[PDB]
């Protein structure tokens, strides 16, 4: 199971971001304008507008990938092997063998 | 995406990673500072809830399977050819029986 | 350990539905839930900060979370993590949380504040732990077999798995700039903030004592706490500080995926009668059971059903 | 069903139980739990908290 | 406000269009043809779907 990473958006108080490029191996970057994001205390930004968020995100194996995860093979040949019991001189005995 | 193998890795300590989830971003909802977006979920924890039987439980001829390492034991197919190499210690004489 | 826990403090972070079915900014600000356990183990992860006070001396009993702009202190025995019923909370450190819930298609987290406020963040999260085994039960039994599984440890030794950390963004607070005779004097309050105007002087720049402006208006500025020594996690549900990252960090997290044996109850014996070429099973399920069945020969022919009440088959 | 209580100053619990068949209708044409963080905002009504009787 | 679904994961074919659903929650299906006879269909998806139009 993969995680997707994302950073905290910048935001711009004023103009347009601009967006960057990374070879992640889904990177994906957007630019939003006319944003106006509020804080907990008051508006982030200064202007009513002119504001451009930048998100981008992108993904990443995730930490129980060293654990949970499933194996893709190919089966070529399987080398036989067997064990084997055979009442030899009438005492049971056994015998490991391919 | 969403079918199994979505994200795909050659070793569990590799850092090459292949994922095809069609990571989608979306517009920031109406003053918030969120990143919403649309993506595939994970195709192993689908394929997880859509396993079905193994071969453990499918398998023909009476097989079990096992794990570390892959085996198929005791299968009902074929015969065993087996041949013995008894020494002339172990024969005894016809006179003495 | 703690130790890294001295450099870094809560935040409040935007929550769609605090308790109300309204969305206000909360310290308790679900971040990230993880499910990778196949026992049914939750690891939460929240914008409090438990186990540690705020004058950053570990204690257990004691949780701190950020008051507007300073880190207060509560008691852990109220917080607590529901989803559909009660849930027992298995461990909590720092930003980190464990519990096992019931099945439910929501998950809100919450505490009480030390002025006796409740606050809560509630989630859309469809909880349904994997069924292990080939038996949904849904307590461990007296007696039964042991099937392997994941968990959550309980070890805070925390490795092997970071989260980042950055520098605070300013912190937008109208509070800091009271109007007096029409004009801002920015109180600041004996910590550095910010300031820019809208008047014609069209001043700005940084102040660390009451500045007043005698022109511009209330509407017409806006103060944010500026400097901030301690960092917090780059939630991405807070402003970045600037186009990239600084005053960085690796908080290793706790609680890593180990693996252990779970125990399943098996099903009591079904009842056989024998006709020519077939048997008859009368089954007695205590909970959805599955029934298989295969040809030991070349061709299996397998077939297979969930068995949720008393039945008869006949093979 | 639905039941109300509260506790006396006598430190006596009292409680009452109707059977009520409550299940919210769908707004939308989805069938969700929580409110989420994003998403689109459709017409419903509210009892308002104002006491203004 | 309500949520809104992911996005299929849409696949076409000759005169066929080819769906995966991901739905978090019951959702609601609907299309219909844009000529004279609409033949209107609709379906609650609960979980991932291969859907074939």
């Amino acid at each position: 199971e993969y995680k997707t990473v994302i950073p905290s958006p910048y935001v711009k108080c004023c103009g347009t971001a601009e967006c960057k490029d990374k070879s992640l191996p889904d990177y994906s970057c957007k630019v939003f304008t006319g944003v106006y994001p509020f804080m907990w205390g008051g508006a982030y930004c200064f202007c009513d507008t002119e504001n451009t968020q930048l998100s981008e995100a992108h993904v990443e194996k995730s930490e129980s990938c060293k654990t949970e995860f499933a194996s893709a093979y190919r089966a070529h040949t399987a080398s036989a092997s067997a064990k084997l019991r055979v009442l030899y001189q009438g005492n049971n005995v056994t015998v490991s063998a391919y | 995406p969403g079918q199994f193998g979505d994200i795909q890795s050659r070793t569990p300590e590799s850092e090459d990673v292949y994922a095809n989830t069609q990571l989608v971003l979306q517009r920031p909802s109406a003053g918030t500072v969120h990143v919403p977006y649309s993506q595939a979920p994970s195709g192993f924890k689908y394929w997880l809830k859509e396993r079905g039987a193994s071969l453990q439980h499918t398998a023909p001829f009476g097989c079990q399977i096992a794990t570390n390492p892959v085996r198929a034991m005791n299968c009902a197919v074929g015969n065993m050819p087996i041949s013995i190499d008894i020494p002339d210690a172990a024969f005894t004489r016809v006179v003495d029986a | 350990n703690f130790n890294v826990y001295k450099a870094i403090r809560p935040y409040l972070a935007h929550c769609p539905d605090c308790g109300e079915g309204h969305s206000c900014h909360s310290p308790v600000a679900l971040e990230r839930i993880r499910n990778e356990a196949t026992d049914g183990t939750l690891k939460i992860q929240v914008s409090l900060q438990i186990g540690i006070k705020t004058d950053d001396s570990h204690d257990w009993t004691k949780l701190r979370y950020m008051d507007n702009h300073m880190p207060a202190d509560a008691e852990r025995a109220r917080l607590f993590v529901r989803t559909s019923a009660p849930c027992t909370i298995t461990g909590t450190m720092g930003h980190f949380i464990l519990a096992r819930c019931p099945k439910g298609e929501t998950l809100t987290v919450g505490f009480t504040d030390g002025r006796k406020i409740s606050h809560s963040c509630t989630h859309p999260f469809h909880h349904d732990p994997p069924v292990i085994g080939r038996e949904k039960f849904h307590s461990r039994p007296q007696h039964g077999r042991e099937l392997p599984c994941s968990t959550y440890a309980q070890s805070t030794a925390a490795t092997a798995e970071e989260i980042e950390v950055h520098m605070p963004p300013d912190t937008p607070d109208r509070t800091l700039m009271s109007q007096q005779s029409g004009n801002v004097k920015i109180t600041v309050n004996s910590q550095t903030v910010r300031y820019k105007c809208n008047c014609g002087d069209s001043n700005e720049g940084l102040t660390t004592t009451d500045k007043v402006i005698n022109n511009c208006k209330v509407d017409q500025c806006h103060a944010a706490v500026t400097n901030h020594k301690k960092w917090q996690y780059n939630s991405p549900l807070v402003p970045r500080n600037a186009e990239l990252g600084d005053r960085k960090g690796k908080v290793h997290i706790p609680f890593p995926l180990a693996n252990v044996t779970c125990r399943v109850p098996k099903a009591r014996n079904p009842t056989v009668t024998y006709g020519k070429n077939q048997v008859i099973m009368l089954l007695y399920p205590d909970h959805p059971t599955l029934l298989s069945y295969r040809n030991m020969g070349e061709e299996p022919n397998y077939q297979e059903e969930w068995v949720t009440h008393k039945k008869e088959i006949r093979l």
